[PDB]
């Protein structure tokens, strides 16, 4: 929802 | 056998291409490069530049000078307009699909048909006016005040792009012959018979390519997907082209121009 | 292939109240969903990662458009969502939205439709949709692209394997990508406007920005 | 309407 997406892709 | 008549309609519309639009890629790029005996075309960089070279150049000219290179951009379209119509009329079939449709596809396709054959007079640094004669750099033409400093730099970013496949003339007439015969511009009345029709241009556009430019694995996909930029930059330019309405004056809007606009979304 | 219209079935076969608000909805439940299909799609969870953000905010919703209007390939006049639901075109033309609703029926679904699409080449064309170099910024440029340039390969190549008596199906799938564009545009074009203005059931992830 | 493309079309 705000960044987030590193995660969201690099578990 | 099929692939003789495929380079048939190939040379066919290459032959109508080269009849029809007096400034080609191969003239072109001889300017750009100066591999050519004319002098070279006269440079405009700035305004002082703008006015030395505006004489010897391609009606109401007592207009400012964003206003006086808009409407030297949309004569030249109008030209244009006609060029390509006169080209459209030489693929074969596309003269006996229905008049209304006829119409629609130009009145959709032109604009795909004026920037990406454009390209082939531009260099990243400028566009080639004038047939030739003049070379207007593309930071004069961002300096240019809002809106009109926005027209042309879309261009030029598309075609860096797309000259980076590195087509020829004899490539571009296929290509652009594919672009006309599009079965999804809408309020098409028959649809199948212009896919017939762009189906044969796809298949020779495919022989085209690969003939042409066996080292340049996907040249036709790569190509087929700049379809979908230029089904942008068309976009963004129409918008644009609002905005000088809603934005700017009485300025005469050629009616060749109005009709192709006329409730063109 | 060296990349494979199978490794790509898998994404696929894998990642499987008022009309005005139902449908964002949908698609918020939907960008979850297209976190986790670009996930297996050879060679690409190599180099960077922003980057293969940049990209999934690039078309988010045209990978997304296809999604639903494939799906509605067995509906008439209407979609099926992501939860169920139907938006029939009658709720969507009085819902305001109808037109941009009728492009998505008769061009893409119908398209779809008549040519009989499967569901290989919507991951195909999705993953060059998504390979999309024409995103700002990336330590190679070549990268979204010499790799989208094998999706045109074997896509290539399982369109004459599977459909020997097409030959000009390879181009009618990348020729279908197009009015995608287009519709991608103005379905953003409408997002914005039922958006920072008020009044719409926005959700927290379609809100990640626009 | 968009009778100046007709003429050009239809021109020979
Ligand atoms: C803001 C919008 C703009 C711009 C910059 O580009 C152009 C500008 C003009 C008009 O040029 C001036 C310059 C100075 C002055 C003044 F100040 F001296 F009066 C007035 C007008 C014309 C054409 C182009 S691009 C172009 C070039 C060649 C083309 O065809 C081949 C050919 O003709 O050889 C075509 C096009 C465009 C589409 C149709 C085909
Ligand atoms: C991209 C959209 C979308 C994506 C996925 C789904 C799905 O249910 O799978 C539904 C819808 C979408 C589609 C539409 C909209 C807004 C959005 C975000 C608006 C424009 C709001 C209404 C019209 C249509 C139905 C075309």
């Amino acid at each position: 929802t705000s960044h987030k997406l590193v995660q969201l892709l690099t578990t | 056998p099929e692939s003789a008549d495929l380079r048939a309609l190939a040379k066919h519309l290459y032959d109508s291409y080269i009849k029809s639009f007096p400034l080609t890629k191969a003239k072109a790029r001889a300017i750009l490069t100066g591999k050519t005996t004319d002098k070279s075309p006269f440079v405009i960089y700035d305004m002082n530049s703008l006015m030395m070279g505006e004489d010897k150049i391609k009606q109401e000219q007592s207009k400012e000078v964003a206003i006086r290179i808009f409407q030297g951009c949309q004569f030249r379209s109008v030209e244009a307009v006609q060029e390509i119509t006169e080209y459209a009329k030489s693929i074969p079939g596309f003269v006996n699909l229905d008049l209304n449709d006829q119409v629609t596809l130009l009145k959709y396709g032109v604009h795909e048909i004026i920037y990406t054959m454009l390209a082939s007079l531009m260099n990243k640094d400028g566009v080639l006016i004038s047939e030739g004669q003049g070379f207007m750099t593309r930071e004069f033409l961002k300096s240019l005040r809002k809106p009109f400093g926005d027209f042309m730099e879309p261009k030029f970013e598309f075609a860096v792009k797309f000259n980076a496949l590195e087509l020829d003339d004899s490539d571009l007439a296929i290509f652009i012959a594919v672009i006309i015969l599009s079965g999804d511009r809408p309020g098409l009345l028959n649809v199948k018979p212009i896919e017939d029709i762009q189906d044969n241009l796809l298949q020779a556009l495919e022989l085209q390519l690969k003939l042409n430019h066996p080292e340049s694995s996907q040249l036709f996909a790569k190509l087929l997907q700049k379809m979908t930029d230029l089904r942008q930059i068309v976009t963004e330019h129409v918008q644009l082209l609002q905005v000088i309405k809603k934005t700017e004056t009485d300025m005469s809007l050629h009616p060749l121009l109005q009709e192709i606009y006329k409730d063109l979304y | 292939e060296d990349m494979p219209v199978e490794r790509i079935l898998e994404a696929e076969l894998a990642v499987e109240n008022d009309p005005v608000t139902n449908i964002c909805q949908a698609a918020d439940k939907q960008l979850f969903t297209l976190v986790e299909w670009a996930k297996r799609i050879p060679h690409f969870s190599e180099l960077p990662l922003d980057d293969q953000v940049i990209l999934l905010r690039a078309g988010w919703n045209e990978l997304l458009i296809a999604s639903f209007s494939h799906r509605s390939i067995a509906v008439k006049d209407g979609i099926l969502l992501a939860t169920g639901l139907h938006v029939h075109r009658n709720s969507a033309h009085s819902a305001g939205v109808g037109a941009i609703f009728d492009r998505v029926l008769t061009e893409l679904v119908s398209k779809m439709r008549d040519m009989q699409m499967d569901k290989t080449e919507l991951g195909c064309l999705r993953a060059i949709v998504l390979f999309n170099p024409d995103s700002k910024g990336l330590s190679n440029p070549a990268e979204v692209e010499a790799l989208r340039e094998k999706v045109y390969a074997s896509l290539e190549a399982y369109c004459k394997h599977k459909y020997p008596e097409q030959p000009g199906r390879f181009a009618k799938l990348l020729l279908r990508l197009p009015a995608l564009r287009s519709i991608g545009l103005k379905c953003l074009e409408h997002l914005f406007f039922f958006k920072l203005i008020g009044d719409t059931p926005i959700d927290t992830f379609l809100m990640e920005m626009l």
